[PDB]
């Protein structure tokens, strides 16, 4: 127990004295320097091992055993720390490096109708794109394969691959001026998603980085780059880009599953009762929808008043539909009754859990514009097991979203002629007409 | 041949087989075999000549076999079926109708013990059959409860959730009670409809052998509203001190255990 604290206290001191020191190391011309002090660190690991087995391993006092053991998971975490402290002063080079694998890929685009050095092979165009990190990699990579204890280099191997694989996704495929550039309104331009072609290129790129973080072996398991979760939301939010307008629509259902649970800032509320038939005449589905009233609609306008309650269906496989019905309207009424009853057809194929209703107050203005008063969402996830509900929806200004509505929303800005997507982004993309009671909502 | 050549009747045949499938009664169809042998060596020895002047016990204590291994052997095998009938949903999950049949049959076994100490053994007060098994499906039901009430998210994102985004692994203290949302109790509530559907649609049929004294889904939904209903009134209490969720949301969750209660309960 006496010498155990000895060996605590002094191996600790030590790595504590070389942790101190290592991130002035950790510069561009000692990358020897850190890898040889985490070797220190790993070798006290392996030499404490020895020293505790010398000290009778398993036969060792509980104690004394307890501070070792102790000591070997504070020496790993070290280990860990030292190796992530290393990794991090390669994370500007990094993003310099994928800022620049960005700037080359901008330059390939939907290639099949491009020039030769941009329709140059998706193997040509990975190799391009990848030059910048793989003067890089490649050196580094071999040098810490070297001069790194394998423990060190798998430790250091798995922060860089994370710190590629996160700055990949940051600045290559989630560019936060794509928010600017077809989610936001910034500019009148089509965006242009990541095209098959530079979907493709990435998605070899990607392999490529796997395969050299692999290094045949010498690196990181191909088992862990696979589940790597840093890999598999890189992959997803490239799937995002190809995939189909229904599926985006059904992903957003799906996802946004916060849009049907307290709008925040309300402008009015609508009575509606609502009656999913799981139409008892066909199995497909069917959504009656008697708008009842509104009230408390916040829109004491500077005219005549006359509001009506559009209703909208939403969800996947709606183009052959009616997605619109609409009250009429009632003069001078903040408290309009309408008692009007709809029926959306659903797909026959989606689940109602694919859909929502959007329930949309405007004011008629004839000669002007049909101010949107407010908007609310239903999830028809929750009608499939009430089956009918009479519910008081309140009224927001705009409609609340994740990253991945988001993403969904800029993805199918994107596709600006097809005609549910245009219709759907629409939608989506309908606010409150600020005025009469105000502008923005809370979430 | 063994048994005619060396004068081995039948009924030890019988008993020592219903001993070896004793050992292997999980397996598929072995309790329906199982019940329908043992209401075999019951009606030999319940039954077999009146014209004799001694109890079903005394006449089955004249077995070659052995009463009391065979009487051991029945409350191995009663204990067994019980520890399994404890975990029904588990070890025979609906999706699996020969399971469900297994159950069926697991029961009829359980029955045909109880009948046999009855009967046999004439035995004042065997453990009724029909009691053991509410008991055991009791206690699967609490070993479910839990099981949602630490899954909740999980189950009802894959489940119901139309945007799969939110299918996954969402906190235990929100697969389990949150004080800041209801979320949790909304879909606890649509686990509880799916586990009492379940076992009012699967499992009632399954076991309708004691059709005035068990019904499956009236059980189901009395314990899984009970449970629910001390963890909610627990909650809701404690929901009362703190207030973070708006008013409407309680008065949703009200339209909802309502709802519920209504429904399944009332």
């Amino acid at each position: 127990r006496r010498f155990a604290k000895t060996i605590s206290n002094v191996l600790l001191q030590y790595a504590d004295i070389v942790s101190k020191d290592f991130a002035s190391y950790c510069s561009k011309e000692k990358e020897k320097v850190p890898c040889i002090l985490m070797n220190n660190t790993q070798q006290l690991r392996v030499q404490l091992e020895k020293m505790f087995e010398a000290m009778g391993g398993k036969e060792l006092d509980a104690e004394a055993s307890g501070t070792l053991k102790e000591l070997q998971v504070k020496l790993n975490n070290v280990l860990d720390e030292l190796s992530h402290v290393f990794a991090t002063s390669f994370q500007p080079h990094i993003e310099e490096c994928v800022r620049q694998m960005g700037d080359i890929l901008s330059q390939v685009k939907g290639t099949g109708n491009v020039p030769a050095s941009a329709c140059s092979s998706v193997a040509q165009d990975a190799d391009n794109v990848l030059q910048p990190i793989m003067d890089l990699l490649d050196s580094n990579l071999t040098l810490f394969a070297k001069i790194c204890e394998k423990t060190v280099l798998k430790r250091v191997l798995k922060e860089l691959w994370k710190l590629v694989m996160n700055t990949m996704e940051r600045t290559i495929v989630l560019p936060p001026e794509f928010l600017s550039k077809l989610k936001d309104h910034m500019v009148r331009e089509e965006a242009k998603s990541l095209t098959p072609k530079q979907c493709a290129v990435v998605e070899l790129a990607l392999d490529t980085i796997k395969q050299y973080f692999h290094a045949g072996g010498v690196g990181l398991k191909k088992t862990f780059l696979e589940k790597s979760p840093d890999l598999q939301s890189l992959r997803y939010a490239l799937s995002l880009y190809t995939q189909a307008t229904d599926l985006l629509i059904k992903t957003f259902v799906q996802t946004q599953s916060a849009q049907g649970s307290g709008v925040e800032d309300p402008v009015g509320e609508v009575s509606v009762h609502v009656e999913l038939f799981t139409h008892p005449g066909t199995g497909e589905q069917k959504v009656t929808v008697k708008v009842v009233a509104a009230n408390d609609l916040k829109w004491q306008t500077s005219g005549i008043f006359r509001p009506f309650i559009e209703v909208n269906i939403v969800g996947p496989q709606l183009s052959d539909k009616k997605r619109k019905f609409a009250t009429k309207s009632k003069n001078n009424s903040w408290a309009p009754k309408y008692n009007e009853s709809f029926q959306f057809s659903l797909s026959a194929d989606a689940g109602p859990e694919c859909y929502e209703l959007q329930v949309c107050v405007k004011d008629y203005c004839f000669a002007r514009e049909d101010r949107t008063v407010g908007l609310a969402v239903l999830q028809l996830r929750e009608l499939a097991q009430r089956g009918s509900a009479a519910c008081w929806l309140p009224l927001g200004r705009r409609i609340h979203m994740d990253d991945t509505g988001l993403t969904v929303l800029r993805i199918l800005s994107q596709r600006s002629n097809d005609e549910v997507a245009k219709e759907f982004v629409k939608l989506k993309s309908d606010t409150r007409s600020a005025e009469e009671g105000g502008a923005a909502p809370a979430p | 041949e063994f048994a005619m050549r060396y004068g081995v009747e039948s009924i030890y045949q019988a008993m020592t087989h219903f001993a070896c499938l004793s050992s292997k009664y999980m397996c598929p169809g072995v309790p329906a075999v199982m019940s329908t042998l043992l209401a075999n060596i019951n009606a030999y020895y319940a039954h077999t000549t009146a014209s004799t002047n001694v109890s079903a016990s005394d006449r089955f204590a004249a077995s070659n076999f052995g009463k009391e291994r065979f009487v051991k052997l029945l409350d191995q095998l009663h204990n067994s079926l019980r520890i399994d009938l404890s975990m029904y949903r588990n070890n025979f999950p609906a999706s699996s109708p020969e399971r469900l049949q297994d159950l069926k049959s697991t029961v009829d076994l359980l029955t045909s013990i109880t009948f046999f100490r009855m009967k046999v053994q004439e035995l004042q007060s065997p453990p009724r059959a029909s009691q053991v098994v509410k008991d055991c499906v009791k206690a699967c039901l609490n070993s479910t409860y839990e099981y949602i009430f630490n899954n909740c998210h999980e189950l009802y994102g894959r489940e119901y959730q139309t945007d799969p985004a939110k299918k996954g692994e969402v906190p235990p203290e929100e697969q389990g009670p949150s004080i800041k949302n209801l979320d949790f109790w909304s879909k606890l509530i649509t686990l509880i409809v799916s586990i009492i559907e379940e076992d009012k649609n699967s499992y009632t049929p399954c076991l309708n052998q004691f059709p005035q004294e068990l019904n499956v889904g009236k059980i189901s939904a009395e314990v899984m509203w009970s449970l629910f209903a001390q963890d909610m009134k627990y909650a809701m209490e404690e929901h009362d001190k703190h207030r973070l969720c708006k008013s409407a949301d309680y008065m949703n969750l009200h339209f909802k255990v309502k709802w519920l209660y209504n429904e399944y309960v009332a």
